[PDB]
């Protein structure tokens, strides 16, 4: 029994072996880029919007939320900690080396950093999902729908835009017509079953894990990590903090995901 | 295990 190590010599030691490397990515990773995480958009956090039974009964409220955050989103840039970990991928691809991120996170900011093996396992803030045809699409459209031009303010004591349900964003395939909701995976719903093969091939095979930036409080993802962990595959945490699942781990490493990553994937 | 749980 002993507290996580905090050498990053004792890391670097494992990082040059490794041949098969996870990174479990959350919000923290992105906060750096100026993205808010949630963290209070009105009087709600993020669990009490990102609902079916929300969803079902305000809807005109959900895509408030998610219009905000994708036109906030739009304007941010990858951070070094987002730039770390997609040019070690590139870095050991060449070496035969595998570095593969499962992230939390539905900003995307990954894939704009140039992260190609990625597993976006709470879906995107830009597709969206057709309530009737099921239709999974891309949409990065400024503002989504006409009625949410100028919507979704953030502080407290803004008045809901009430849009009706016809207004909100509608399907275009083939004259479908029915309601669009995001595509992102919402408290009380299932991930796709088939990112969670990939999820447990990836876990179930790794040298290597980073746990990154995530407050390991939702579930099954905060469930990863430790998963390896377990098999004795040693596990480093970075956070400004610590974590319930820290304890299981070999390290952590105080501070900003930006400072600690760049030096540990160097 | 699939559902996305905060508990
Ligand atoms: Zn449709």
């Amino acid at each position: 029994t002993a507290r996580p190590s905090s050498s990053m010599a004792d890391f670097r030691k494992f990082f040059a072996k490794a041949k098969h490397i996870v990174i479990i990515s959350g919000a923290g990773v992105s906060a750096e880029s100026g993205v808010p995480t949630f963290g209070y958009w009105r009087k709600w956090q993020a669990q009490d919007l990102a609902t079916p039974l929300a969803f079902a009964h305000n809807p005109s409220r959900v895509w408030e939320f998610y219009h905000y955050r994708r036109e906030v989103m739009g304007s941010k840039e990858p951070n070094a900690g987002h730039r770390a970990i997609a040019e070690c991928e590139t870095r050991l691809g060449k070496q035969g080396r595998r570095v593969v991120v499962i992230t939390q996170n539905i900003d995307e900011l990954h894939r704009k950093a140039g992260t190609k093996n990625l597993l976006e396992i709470h879906g995107s803030l830009f597709k969206t999902r057709c309530t009737s045809c099921g239709v999974v699409a891309e949409n990065y459209k400024s503002p989504i729908c006409p009625a949410l031009s100028g919507k979704g303010a953030p502080e407290p004591g803004t008045q809901d835009a009430s849009i009706p349900v016809e207004k909100l964003p509608r399907c275009e395939e083939a004259g479908c017509g029915g309601l669009l909701r995001p595509h992102v995976v919402w408290f009380g719903e299932n991930l796709d079953p088939a990112i969670l093969e990939e999820v447990d091939r990836e876990l179930a095979h790794c040298d290597l894990c980073l746990v990154v930036g995530t407050s390991s409080v939702v579930y099954p993802a905060a469930m990863f990590a430790p998963q390896v962990a377990a098999r004795g595959v040693p596990v480093a945490e970075f956070n400004t903090e610590t974590t319930p699942a820290t304890n299981r781990f070999r390290f952590h490493f105080q501070g900003p995901c930006g400072t600690t990553l760049p030096e540990a994937l160097a | 295990t699939a559902r996305k749980s905060t508990g």
